This record gives C-alpha cells, structure tokens and sequence, in this order.
C-alpha cells in the first residue's frame, strides 16, 4: 500500500497513456478550434509544466480577471461527439480491458485498480521487500540491520533508484559503514551533470538546472558540521567545484563560509568577501535575512 | 544474429534444459528416486510427440513453466509419492527451485517471441497450475497410459499436522470421503476449450479433499451432540493456529503470501515482524541472485565502498508438538463462531498454501458440500 | 536545521504512533465524483444557547433518502432516535458548512444530487429534529453540479459555476446573478470542486488539471503555479481554520493557506506519499496545545482500507514542520467510502465502507497506560438452510461417529497382540502370503510386457487385492521389518525400488530415518492431544505406510523400452532433440 522503487510493469499502461493523450488532443484542439508516432505522444504530453526558514512559494497577485460560462451540455457534447470516434478508430486496437478503461476515463470515472495493483515479477517483487525493509528500518534507527539491507540492495543489478532521499538521509543517521551520505551526494552530481518524463518531479533531478533537494542539504548540513566545529574550505571548494549556474544558495552558502571565518586585514578580506558574495547572491531568486541584519553581524566585526 | 522460425527447436531445448535442471535439483535437493527422470522422459516424450506430430510453422505450443511444474506432479503423482502442489508452489515461491525466469541470469538469446513464450503465463496463483496438469492430463491421456489416482492420504496427514486437530479427524475426513466417492480421484478435467460454466469447479481432487476437509471440521464440530470438542478448546484451537511462530514452514508461506495475487495476504506481511522482514532480506539476497536479467568497475568500487559483509528458531514437529500441547487441557450457539472463525483462518492458511482463489475454494466446497446434502437427503 | 544554522541531526523528538478505540454508531470498475455524510455540531435557536452535534446520514435503496438526526456526546458517543425524509433523485454529497469565528455558529444543511439542489433549515427540541425544506431546483442548465460551497450557495457543474443565495426561512427560490466558468476540453475527469478561502469572499475552483483562484466580488483570476505535468489535483479540503488549506495532490500533501492577507499560494515545504490510484481523499483534524497547533492529516482510499496520516504543526509565526509518517489498516472486503473528522496525541473520526451501511466511529490514541464472522460467502456455506438439512448432517456425524467406535473397538485387541506369537504367524503368513500374490501380478505383467506403447503397468502401486491381510498386526517396527525383508526378498531384478524414508522427509519436515521414528514423533504430537494416541497413531502411520506402499511398473529396464520406442515414432529431428544429460 506503499509507493514501489521499481520502474512500472509495462504495455497496457503504456498504450493507456496512448489512448489518453490521443484523445486529450483531439477534444483540446476542436476546443481551440471553436475558441478560434512516439514522438506525436512526446510533443503531446510535452507542452505542459513538466519566522522560520521557509522558501516561499509565488503568492497571489498579477493574475487574470475571470473567465463566465463556457460549457453547457449542447457545447460540450458539441466539442466531444467527434474525437470521439476518432477515437473509435484505434480503439478496434487496443485490448479490450484497454478499450474499457478509455470508455470509463472518457465518461470520468476513475480506475479503480491502481497500477501496482493490477502489475504481474519474482526478482523484482523480492527488491521491492527489500528495498522497504531498508527503509523501515531507517526509520526505526536499526542503523546495524539497515546496513545490512543496504549493501544487500546495492549488491544487485536489478534497478537504479531515484530513491537518492532516501539513502541520503539514510546514510546519514546510519553512520555505520558505507562511503557516506556526502559520497553518495557528490557522486550522484559526478554521474548526473553530463549527457553521458515519468518518474521525475524535483526532489529528485538532472544536472541541466536545479538538482535541489540533496545538493542544497549536503551544503547547510555540512556547514553545520562546522557547527561542529566552533572543513569550510572544503565544504565551499567542493561548492567551488561544480558549474551549475542557477544555485545562488550555494552563494549564500559561500558568504557564509565567509562569515564563520570571519568569526588581522586577513580577516578583513573575508568580510569584503561575504560583503561581496551576498549580493552576487542577489543576482538569483533571493535568500534573504533583513540582510542589514547580516550587515550589522558584519559591523560587529567591525569593531 | 538469432534464429527465425524454426527456434521451435532451441525453444524446446530450453525449456527440456530447464527440466531436468529442475529434477536435479530435486532428486539432489529434494531427495527424490531416479524413476522420477524416467517417468519424465516419458510424460515430456509423449507431448514432445504430440507437438511434434503437429504440422504448422506457426508455432501454436505453449510451453510455459506451468508445463514444467505440469509434468513434475503429473509425473509424481503417477509414481503415487506424498507430494502435492502446494509442495510445488512452496518450492517455487521459495526461490528453492529454480523457476522464475528463462535460463537464469549468468546463455543463449533467442527469438524475443519465445522468451515471451517463457516469460508470460508464469504465475500458478488462480489454479493455473489445476488447469494446466488437467490441460497436460488431455494433451497426452492419463487413463491408460498412467495412473491417476493422488496420494490422498498423505494429503489428509499433511492437513491434520497443518492445523493442530487431533488424529481423529484424519479418520473423520477419510470417511467422509469414503462417502461421496469411495476412494476414486481423477486428474483429467479435460475437453479442450476455454469454455466451462458446471459441474466442473470441482474435479481436481485435491480441491475437493479441502472441501471435505473443510466440511469435515465444521459439521463433525457442530453435531458433537456428544459435546467431545469443548466450547473452548475451539478457541485455543484457532489461537495456537493463529500465533505467528517462525519456524522454516510459516516463513515460507510467508514468502508465499508476498505474491499471492489478492488482499487481504499482502495486508498479512504487513503484520509480520522484525525478525521475519529480516528472514526475508535473508531470502532476498540468497534466492533472488536467481535474478533475471568504465562505469562497470566504478560500480564495483562504487558498491565496495559500503562493505557486502546454540540454533535459534525451532523445527517443524517441534512447533507442532507444543502447540498440541498449548491445547493439552482437553480433559452456547456463539460457539458457531469459533467454528466459523477457525474454518476461515483454515480457509486462509488453504488458500495460499494451494495457490487458488478465495472464490475458487468457496466455489467448490459449496458445490460438493450440495453434492453431501443430495446424497444424504 | 534551517533556523539552527541560520542563526549562528535526529529529530524533534521521539518516535510515537497509533492506536485504535471502536464502536458502533449508526445502521442504514469506474467510479465518478461523489462522496455522502456529514456531522457537525451548530444551535438553532441562538437565544443565549449552545450548538448541538447532528448527523446528515444516508438511506438507501435508490440512494433516495437524506436523514437528519441528533447527536449526544460523551465519552460514549450514541445518537437519539430516527428523523427522516426522502427524495427521488440518486442522492450525492451531504454537506453543512460552517464559516470560522470571525462570527458566529451557523445554521443548517445543504445536499446535491443526481438532478437537484437542495438546501434545508431546521429548528429542534426536546430530541426532535424537524427541518424544513428550502426549495430544490432541478437544473436550469440540464448539467450535473461536482460541489456545493457554503449566506452563499455556489454550485460548480463540470467547467462552469455560480454564486447563489437562499432564501429567508419560508414559501415564497434561490437565485444567483455572478457566474462563470473554468472549462478545460482536454481534462476528461468529471470532478471540479468549489471551496473559498479566508472567508474574504473569494472561491478556489478545481479540475484534476489544475488550481484557479477567483476573487470574485471584484473581477479576479488566477492559475496558480503547477499545472498537470506530473501530478492530478486529488482532492482539496479547507484544513478547518478559515485561512487554511490542505490539498492531496499525487505524492505531496500540500498546506496552502495565507501568509499574507490577500490570498495565497504555500510553497513552505510539504510531504509526499506514493501512489497511481485516482481514488484518493483526505480530511484533518485539528488539536490544540500551548507551545504548537498541531493538524493531522488522513488520506484514504476505495481500494484498501488502510488509512495514511502524517502531522503537521502550527507555531503561530506561521511555522510549520513535519515529522515522520505512520499508516493504520482496516477489515475485511471493501474500502473507506467516507473518512470524517471532529506527551500524546487523541485524534477521533467516523468511517464508512464500501458496500457496507454501517457508520463506526473510532478513537486514536498515542500509548498503553491504562473475528466475529459473518463472512456471507462461508456461512452460507456452513449453516445450510432446511431443518432436514440440519438433521441430515446430523444424522451423517452420528454415522461416522458410532463407526468411529467400531474403529476403537476393533483394533483395540488387535493392540493386545504385540511381539505375540499370533502376530508373528500373522505377519509370515501375511508377506509371503503377499508375496505369492505379488508374483502372481508379476506373471500377468510378463504376458502383457511387450506393450511397449506406455510405461505404467495397470493399476500397480497396492497390497494387491487381498485387503484384510493390511490392517490386522499393530507393530510398526516389525512391520518395517516385514517390509524391508519384503524388499530384500524381490531383489530378484526388473522390480520397482523406492526409498521411504527420503519422503517421510516430505511429511515431518526433518530426516526421519526409520519408519518408526516417524510413529515416534507423531506419537508424540498426539499422546499430548488423544486418548488411544497409541492406536489411532498406530492406525495411520499403517495408512500412510499402505497409501504409499509401492509396486509400480516393472523397474528402470522396463520403460527404456518404450521411451526410444516413442522416441522412435515422432518425427526425426524432434528425435534430434530429445535430449539426455545437458550440462
């Protein structure tokens, strides 16, 4: 009853996606009409959006001034009586669970069976226990057994997972063994930054623009790792290393490495320096405290 | 590169292969006799001429695994050794014989349309594997040329020991078998079709030993008239069977539960604990390297980053014996429910370890246990 | 970590989770928008009173019939009786909303259905409930309505929608005059859902598709900053507290709710939770300590009755953080149709399931300091109907029972008789008796030998019908004995040979060696269950013993024979084939 780690057993969703994006375009163009192949199914599903520490989300206003009635039943039956048939067409195709789930979806109605529920393997049924089991017991601190299950896991071939969270925190409060949490994070940027869809929202990414989640909490929790220590050096050569421009949290990041050094003209050079940063941190989507209060930290220092 | 249209040929050789490694492993691992292998050649050789005796290029055989495991019990059963299905489901499940894929992850590559051949229809877990021995017990004739008649009462012994009933009812559900049929089990249920809609959920035998079995229990308990079976012990009786206990068998119906196609069995590795989720990463990573299917050393540096790395648990009599024995104090219409209640857990315990339906099960006790009243009345 | 180090890693705190208290309340493949029962508590009368608990419940034979009752509170939660009404339409949502308290505590209930809309007062007294029904109207559009919001009755029907008012208690009916419409051609899904936000007089409007705010006493439009790429809008619930938002998506659990007094969207982070299943809902409950204000979130389905929660917590500088997440199961065949909501946590709701007219309220609390089977499929199958049909089994267990003392009786002298010289001549007499026999069967298996067509000679594997000579000794380790000098007596070769032990392997789970160690341990077993143990244990341990006692077709020469033989008759190269020892 738990999300699975495994790429989803295939045809029949696959071919479902067919007849819904098939059907979705033929009913939204005859719609902007009357307003007025792979890759069909790629264009298709692609022109689409695809007091505390809190990274605030876009509020309202700037936005549209309604819209009044589009859609009586004459209208609508109007716009659906068509692609409809069209729709006849490959139907004659598909299987007929298939056809049915295009009648149903069609008429609005919502699948009763999910997509694991209705899924049909051993090898893959036994990673998905054992991958679970690995959680579990992340969650349940057995950091000894939880080991156990990682390595057990990575020993096999049989599927990559996006998973990353989860062995990023995983490895995190193990700290048992295994090549941790901050080789698991800069690996993940060393494989996933070069040319060398279904399963991706963000907090699991491509190195094109933002990988977020992991990368942003490597930083702060390592620079708490200096917390520990009153590595900074590291922490931002190794956020000095990679090139992925749009980060700018990786610029306060850096001023506030500036800032913990800076705690003699030596030590003015590091308040320059996140004086400076802060700003080149203003070039991107803004983290900000008051920032006269960082200012007034600074001028502490000015004493 | 692969063959075209006559991969019948490394399509049967693969599937033969994939036999007779299985007969190694049990005769090997299973102790079984050698005749078996003969009486397999047989079994296979029969339908290897039929499909051979059969003209079309287009291919029209399936030799899916349920074949496998379709010739192994036809021929065990003819051989009239104690096994039974739910032997094979267990073993299979199990990760113990190997099953689970084409020529296992280590071959050859044939035309994807046979490893389809293989590949699908892989599950036993509606009665697939009923249909398919009756399916094979057609193909080639069980009447004449072997005998068909099950190991049944090893079948009633496996079934007592399976609950905690006391020797009694191995006597009782014989009897009642005695009734209905007198001692005559078939395996053919065969009129090559798909089509089917009476008389015929019932005539697999086995299924039809549950039913009486089942049936067995809950009248012989509801006419105690004597009053024999306490009011109580009915109760203890559904608690000792209840208690989940870790010992080899309830482990792997456990890991039978895990692919059993319905709810609620899946809610039952839900309330399973620690140490049988451990049990089972054990399983996991000693039967799942029978997997199917540069940066390559990174990965093996990669995973050697993280290291790969008096007797506990109990054996089976053992378990058996004490709960015999949490029942050992042996010596009013709301006890139709601790008959009830312990029917269904029975019922349950049936269902996954026989790899059929909840309705299948339903189906065929109902039907036979009209088929006792018509009888009797 | 946030907070921590931008000042200048385990937890809150500890780990705790879920615990149930049940009780009974009330008694009464694709699917399409719907979801029908409410309680909440309001007063009528507002002379200086207070509110009282009521339940909207649902009658159904057609879904025809909406009820109106009082609720009682307590520790155990009961209800007084019945209060009733019905209409001929197919009858969906049952709501009755309540505005938060920049005012007051509200008055009565409104309903949506197959045609209608309908929307009834109520005055009470003395536990009665009479309501009073404010005028219904059929359709003007001929469009089914998705929901109501809630002094302002907004209807939504499939991309299009409408501000309305009711009328003043009595028999003049209700009107609108503001409209408009969220219409999507290429969203197929029929829900859309109306619900407003602050209470500042502005709506959110919903499709599978996406999120549109309408400030819509101005003129006043928004698509707030997701669409449909990855994820469907699932459902949406204002989490109760009037600016605040709780919204499933897929795999997120998302509180949207004002930081600023114009409306809002959150993107203060949230949590994720891991399906395809189109049939999700949520709903939260709301608890109140000093230091944090804290909301429990339930999204549930129609497929499995487990229950998914997480937690979230209100530290009014608008903070909000999670803590790890916990999931409950639920009972037989079936699935939630309605989940409703009113150092420890206590968080207390009502469930309904598919197909089941039942309304249970539970309890849940943090930790410990302090089946009743009607499964219609079986007990039809265990209780059979007709009275002759009762005394018909009855008479069935009276058979095998005195028969059974027939058994008892029987072998009991034959128990009498061990390791005498009686059983002794029995058991000579029996194996070289059986031996005549079994050469005898050897003979007719030479005459019909060159079959050559099958491998199994007929009707082989037996005592070899003389039956009585099986039961009468009761000696397992000399009858091992008898057998195993059996054996060594039909050495004589082209004979089937077959080791026992190997498959009382398959019966105890363990070596069993002997015979008799098999008779040991199940002797065991049963001495602590039965009387006479000893016999019926002796009586079936003979029984298997015979079940399995084999002769089979003659031995391993014998079915060489007709193996090349129809390794002959197929055709060459499946003969090619056919292949002995791979590898």
């Amino acid at each position: 009853m738990f999300e699975v780690p495994i790429t989803l057993t295939n045809r029949k969703f696959a071919q479902r996606r067919k007849l819904k994006y098939q059907y979705i375009n033929y009913i939204s163009r005859r719609f902007d009409r009357i307003s007025k192949q792979q890759k069909k199914r790629r264009r298709e599903r692609h022109w689409r959006s695809v007091s505390f520490e809190i990274w605030r989300t876009v509020s309202s206003q700037n936005k549209q001034p309604i819209n009044k009635q589009k859609m009586t039943y004459h209208n609508f039956k109007k716009i659906e009586k068509i692609p409809l048939r069209k729709m006849e067409i490959p139907l004659l195709h598909c299987t007929k669970e298939n056809k049915l789930y295009f009648q149903s979806i069609s008429r609005g109605l919502e699948p009763l069976k999910t997509s694991t529920s209705e899924v049909r393997n051993y090898r893959t049924r036994h990673i998905v226990t054992l991958t679970d089991l690995l959680h579990l017991n992340v969650s349940r601190h057995n950091w000894s057994l939880a080991y156990k299950i990682f390595a057990t896991l990575i020993r096999i071939p049989g599927v990559q997972i996006k998973s990353l969270w989860g062995i990023g925190v995983e490895i995190l409060d193990n700290l048992s063994n295994s090549s941790s949490g901050l080789d698991f994070l800069q690996w993940m940027c060393q494989i996933y930054s070069s040319k060398s869809r279904s399963i991706v929202p963000p907090f699991q990414t491509g190195s094109r623009t933002h990988t977020a989640k992991f990368a942003i909490t490597y930083l702060w929790s390592s620079l708490i790792n200096c917390q520990k220590s009153m590595l900074i050096d590291k922490i931002s050569e190794w956020v000095l290393t990679p090139p992925f421009m749009e980060d700018a949290e990786v610029w306060f990041i850096y001023a506030s490495c500036h800032l913990l050094k800076a705690d003699i003209n030596q030590v003015i050079k590091h308040i320059h320096y996140v004086r400076t940063f802060l700003k080149i941190c203003l070039d991107k989507g803004g983290f900000a405290v008051p920032s006269r209060l960082i200012e007034n930290q600074l001028k502490s220092f000015e004493s | 590169k692969l063959i075209g249209h006559e991969a019948k040929l490394l399509f049967l050789k693969s599937f033969q292969f994939i036999l007779k490694r299985q007969i190694r492993w049990l005769i090997t691992e299973m102790r079984f006799p050698k005749e078996f292998e003969h009486v397999a050649k047989i079994i296979w050789l029969k339908i290897l001429k039929t499909i051979n005796d059969q003209p079309q290029e287009e291919l029209k055989l399936q030799l899916h695994m349920t074949s496998t495991i379709s010739i192994l019990y036809l021929a065990s059963t003819h051989l009239s050794l104690p096994v039974y299905t739910c032997d094979y489901i267990k073993w299979i499940c199990t990760a113990k014989m190997p099953y689970f894929q084409a020529s296992e992850i280590l071959r050859i590559q044939l035309p994807n349309y046979y490893v389809s051949i293989l590949e699908g229809s892989i599950s036993p877990f509606n009665g697939q594997l009923y249909n398919k021995i009756a399916l094979t017990c057609g193909m080639i004739h069980f009447k004449e040329f072997f005998n068909s008649e099950i190991s049944c009462q090893g079948l009633l012994l496996k079934l007592v020991m399976q609950c905690a009933l006391p020797p009694e009812f191995y006597f009782y559900t014989k009897q009642v078998i005695e009734f209905e049929e007198t001692d005559i089990r078939n395996l053919t249920l065969w009129e090559r079709t798909d089509e089917r809609h009476t008389g015929r959920v019932s005539n697999h035998a086995e299924l039809r030993v549950l039913s009486y079995f089942m049936l067995t229990i809950n009248w012989m308990l509801s006419f105690d008239r004597d009053r024999q079976y306490p009011l109580k012990w009915i109760l203890s009786l559904t608690e000792s069977l209840t208690q989940r206990t870790t010992t080899s068998e309830s482990i792997g119906r456990n890991i039978v539960k895990v692919v059993y196609p319905d709810k609620p069995t899946s809610s039952d590795y839900f309330q399973w604990s620690e140490e049988e989720t451990l049990e089972f990463l054990k399983w996991m990573e000693k039967q799942f390297l029978p997997t199917q299917t540069d940066q390559k050393i990174a990965r093996r540096k990669l995973y050697k980053i993280f290291p790969l790395d008096s007797t506990h648990q109990l054996t089976f009599i053992e378990d058996l014996q004490e709960r015999y024995a949490k029942q050992t104090p042996f010596f009013p219409p709301a006890r139709k429910e601790a008959i009830g209640r312990l029917l269904t857990h029975i019922a349950s315990q049936l269902l996954v370890d026989f790899a059929i339906s909840k309705e299948q099960l339903k189906d065929c006790i109902s039907r036979i246990k009209n088929a006792c009243l018509h009888r009797m009345n | 970590v946030q907070g921590a180090s931008l000042y200048c890693t385990l937890a809150e705190d500890a780990l705790d989770l879920h615990i149930v208290v049940k009780s009974l309340l009330c008694d009464t493949s694709q699917y399409i928008q719907t979801a029908s029962d409410l309680r909440n508590y309001r007063d009528g009368t507002e002379i200086i009173a207070y509110a009282s608990g009521k339940t909207g419940s649902v009658l159904n034979i057609a879904v025809l019939t909406r009820q109106n009752t009082l609720h009682l509170n307590r520790h155990n939660n009961v209800t007084s009786i019945e209060l009733h009404s019905p209409i001929k339409s197919i009858k969906i949502p049952g709501a009755s909303e309540s505005i938060g308290r920049r005012s007051n505590l509200v008055g009565i209930i409104t309903e949506n259905s197959f045609q209608i809309f309908r929307i009834e007062s109520v005055h009470s007294r003395s536990c009665d409930v009479m309501v009073s029904s404010s005028e219904p109207l059929y359709f003007v559009e001929i469009d089914d309505l998705q929901v109501v919001d809630f002094q302002f009755a907004i209807i939504d029907i499939k991309g299009n929608w409408s501000i309305g008012r009711i009328p003043k208690n009595f028999n003049n009916q209700l009107i609108d005059n503001l409209h408009g419409t969220i219409f999507d051609p290429e969203e197929l899904s029929s829900w859309k859902r109306i619900e407003w936000f602050s209470h500042f007089q502005k709506i959110l409007v919903f499709d599978r598709s996406k999120m549109i705010e309408i400030d819509f006493m101005n003129n006043w439009q928004t698509e707030v900053v997701q669409a449909k790429a990855w994820s469907n809008i699932r459902d949406y619930k204002r989490i109760d507290d009037k600016n605040g938002i709780l919204l499933t998506s897929r795999e997120i659990i998302i509180v949207g709710a004002s930081e600023s007094n114009d409306p809002v969207r959150r993107i203060s982070w949230k949590h994720d939770l891991d399906p395809d299943d189109t049939t999700l809902r949520i709903t939260v409950q709301k608890v109140k300590k000093p230091d944090h204000i804290l909301l429990v979130a339930f999204v549930y389905s129609m497929r499995h009755k487990r229950i998914y929660m997480h937690v979230f917590s209100h530290r009014k500088a608008n903070l909000f953080q999670s803590l790890g997440c916990s999931t409950v199961l639920e009972i037989p065949g079936g699935t939630p149709t309605g989940i409703e909501t009113i150092f420890e946590l206590v968080v207390d709701f009502l469930v309904k399931l598919r197909n089941s007219s039942e309304v249970y309220y539970y309890a849940l609390s943090n930790t410990q300091n302090s089946i009743i089977v009607d499964h219609p499929e079986w007990a039809s199958l265990f209780n059979n109907a007709d009275e002759r049909e009762k005394e018909s089994i009855g008479a069935l267990v009276s058979q095998i029972k005195l028969k059974e003392r027939e058994r008892i009786s029987r072998v009991q002298n034959l128990i009498e008789h061990e390791n005498s010289h009686d059983e002794d001549k029995y058991l000579q007499d029996l194996g070289y008796r059986l031996s005549i026999a079994t050469n005898e069967l050897l003979e007719s298996w030479q005459k019909t030998k060159d079959e050559s067509i099958l491998s199994g000679s007929l009707s082989h594997s037996k005592l070899k019908n003389l039956l009585e000579n099986s039961d009468s000794f009761a000696s397992i380790p000399e009858f091992s004995s008898l057998l195993d000098q059996f054996f060594q007596y039909y050495q004589d070769q082209d004979v089937t040979f077959i080791g026992f032990e190997k498959l009382l392997h398959l019966f105890l789970h363990e070596d069993v060696p002997g015979l008799d160690i098999f008779y040991n341990k199940l002797l065991q077993c049963w001495v602590l269950v039965s009387p006479q143990a000893e016999l019926l244990t002796k009586e079936i341990v003979k029984d298997i013993i015979w079940s399995l006692a084999r002769l089979e077709k003659p031995s391993l020469f014998e079915p060489i024979q007709n193996e090349i033989s129809r390794s002959l008759s197929g055709p060459y190269q499946d003969i090619i084939s056919s292949w002995d020892m791979d590898d």
